[PDB]
């Protein structure tokens, strides 16, 4: 069982031309300023392969610093993205899009995201006492005024049914304070926490939000398939359902030709499950592997909307074709259903957020009820 | 992170979203989870 940082460096120093791309694309990132410093502009901008496994490897056994505690005034887009950090500017060059479009590299970063969700979903934080999970995410910084008021004031954003304090918008362990940081066990629970009964009451509308998120795109009449890659990203359904690779999606994209996608963005201090957005019958669920940190040509250096500072944030279309993501399709026309018609969930990895769990109560051939969890986002590959 | 619902074209007919989903950019928060995002109008 070898060490999955060990295994990226082989990969890199096995291949030639993934050798090449792995100092080119930190060849590419200027030199001046800003870019001798990551996008938080806290620390050095990394300029090695081999300091950036370093830096993996070591923050397997870390998890997200709260940097805004010390540092309120920085660019907080990659609060809780340790890796995003260090490739962000790497990301946006010539050689590394190529580099992070490379399938074998994307199985290596998976195996290693995955291994620090291992650690993340640890409550011992490997072996240091039955609190150590919690106590990375106190020593982090989460539990300071600045990150709790942040939480609680973006949970409140969303209603006019507003609370004072944490615990009386999502759910915690008991004898959980702010001292404590609410007892969560470790930096999973905290991050895929459940609101508590009634903050977020299922409205009586057929269609609800599935996630708590901040609406992106409304795109009408889309196509079969498009050329996603142009300026605008046009959705492609064959792409982005992965009719590419499974044959059984093929005529749920026939159904949805001339539908409508829509697009919305969960921020790192946003509720991060799934909720029913309907009721029906689940009738196709899928996972798809893909890129973790694969963003457009326009959001790189020289782009027409580049550098992006957090990328992919100015490439979520784009990603929906590509990256690690999943597909729920419900059949409204059911019993107790608001008959209309099959309705696609889809959501879409972003970085080192790329683990898409669907719950067992979404199995297909079972129902699920509009406002129900079905799923989360985890920090992992 | 990110995330699409995908609705057929002859659901979304008989759908009105809300303004805040279907005209993006006049958001300025989250829309909240399990809150109503289409109604049905016929
Ligand atoms: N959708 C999860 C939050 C992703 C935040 N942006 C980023 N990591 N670049």
């Amino acid at each position: 069982v070898e060490n999955p940082v060990e295994t990226f460096r082989k990969l890199i120093e096995n291949d030639s031309t993934l050798y090449m791309l792995a100092h080119s694309m930190f060849d590419e990132v200027p030199e001046k300023a800003p870019y001798d410093r990551d996008p938080t502009t806290l620390k050095k901008q990394v300029r090695n392969y081999k300091t950036m496994l370093y830096l993996f490897n070591t923050l397997l056994t870390e998890v997200p610093e709260y940097f805004l505690r010390d540092n309120p005034n920085v660019p907080s887009g990659l609060i809780g993205f340790p890796f995003n950090i260090i490739v962000d500017w790497p990301m946006g060059t010539p050689s590394g899009r190529q580099f992070f479009l490379d399938t074998r590299v994307n199985k290596c970063l998976k195996d290693i995201l995955n291994k620090w969700n291992e650690f993340l979903k640890d409550p011992t934080a490997q072996g240091n006492g039955n609190k150590g999970g919690n106590q990375a995410l106190i020593d982090a910084g989460w539990s300071s005024d600045a990150a709790v008021e942040q939480l609680v004031n973006k949970a409140n954003e969303s209603t006019t049914d507003k609370k004072k304090t944490f615990s009386e918008i999502f759910q915690h362990p008991a004898n959980g304070t702010q001292e404590n940081f609410f007892n969560y066990a470790c930096w999973d629970n905290f991050f895929t926490r459940r609101f508590k009964d009634g903050v977020r009451p299922v409205a009586d509308a057929a269609v609800v939000n599935a996630c708590e998120s901040f609406p992106l795109s409304f795109d009408t009449d889309v196509s079969r398939r498009n050329t996603f890659w142009l300026k605008g990203t046009p959705y492609s359904l064959h792409d982005m359902l992965g009719a590419t690779q499974d044959e059984r999606v093929a005529s749920y994209v026939d159904g949805f030709v001339g539908g409508s996608v829509y697009q919305a963005f969960l921020s790192a201090d946003s509720y991060h499950c799934w909720n029913a957005p309907v009721t029906g019958k689940v009738v196709y669920r899928s996972l798809i592997d893909g890129t973790y940190f694969a963003e457009t040509a326009a959001a790189g250096f020289g782009g027409s909307n580049g550098p992006d500072p957090a990328g992919p944030d100015v490439s979520q279309r784009y990603i929906t074709h590509i990256a690690a993501r999943g597909v729920l399709i419900v059949d409204t026309n059911v019993t107790g259903g608001a008959k209309i018609g099959l309705v696609g969930f889809v959501p879409v990895g972003m970085s080192e957020v790329s683990t898409c769990d669907w719950f067992d109560n979404t199995e297909e051939g079972k129902t699920i009820s509009k406002g129900d969890v079905i799923g989360a986002f985890h920090s992992g590959g | 992170x990110t995330h699409c619902l995908i609705f057929q074209r002859d659901a979304v007919k008989k759908l009105q979203f809300i303004p805040k989903a279907q005209y993006p950019e006049i958001a300025t928060t989250n829309l909240a989870v399990n809150s109503e995002l289409a109604k049905l109008t016929s």
